[PDB]
């Protein structure tokens, strides 16, 4: 009901999280 | 109301968005300058489409895996595409890697879609995202500039001048 949103919504967090955070902290 | 309704920053997201997902949705590298949306739109534009086919590819199975789950059949499948993308945002965390996936996901709804010949939904969609992604956290696209920001903070070493 919500969980199949949940993981696609976790996933492009935890790829976009770590994507960003390469420019966030290392410049 | 006065200058404080007005929203410069939607004419240009509205323009990069909607072209982004048009020319990736036929696979057309060769998109329109973006005369119309503003100088840092071309690097936007070719920032935005590098880390989004990107991210696509590095995680192919995870992308074209959660793709084949939200297969759009109705308007009914916006209003889910709208809760994924607050799904990603539950937290509250502004940044542009969030945004970037995001447009790049719904670039791959507009792929897949393109490809069963459903424009129909492809148009409504891009908008919608738009809208949404850009309405959420108008606040932070002004203080960061806009799309003058996303290049900046995605190409901070950028070199410019060649």
């Amino acid at each position: 009901e919500e969980e199949w949103a949940r993981e696609i919504g976790a996933q492009l967090r935890r790829i976009a999280d770590d994507l960003n955070a390469q420019y966030e902290r290392r410049m | 109301g006065p200058l404080g309704s007005e929203d410069d920053l939607y004419r240009q997201s509205l323009e990069i968005i909607s072209r982004y997902l048009r020319e990736q949705a036929t696979g057309s590298k060769d998109s329109k300058p973006l005369g119309e949306a503003g100088a840092a739109g071309r690097r936007a534009l070719e920032t935005l489409r590098r880390v989004g086919d990107g991210v696509q590819r590095n995680h192919e199975t995870a992308f074209q895996g959660m793709l084949r789950k939200l297969d759009i059949k109705n308007e009914g499948d916006v209003k889910s595409f709208s809760r994924v993308m607050v799904h990603v945002f539950k937290d509250g965390v502004t940044n542009w890697g969030r945004i970037v996936t995001l447009i790049s996901f719904g670039a791959f709804v507009a792929k897949h879609l393109k490809s069963v010949n459903q424009e129909s939904f492809i148009e409504p969609l891009a908008e919608t995202i738009t809208d949404v992604l850009v309405r959420t956290k108008r606040d932070w696209l002004v203080k960061q500039r806009g799309w003058d920001g996303f290049v900046e903070f995605f190409h901070v070493q950028d070199l410019e001048g060649g």
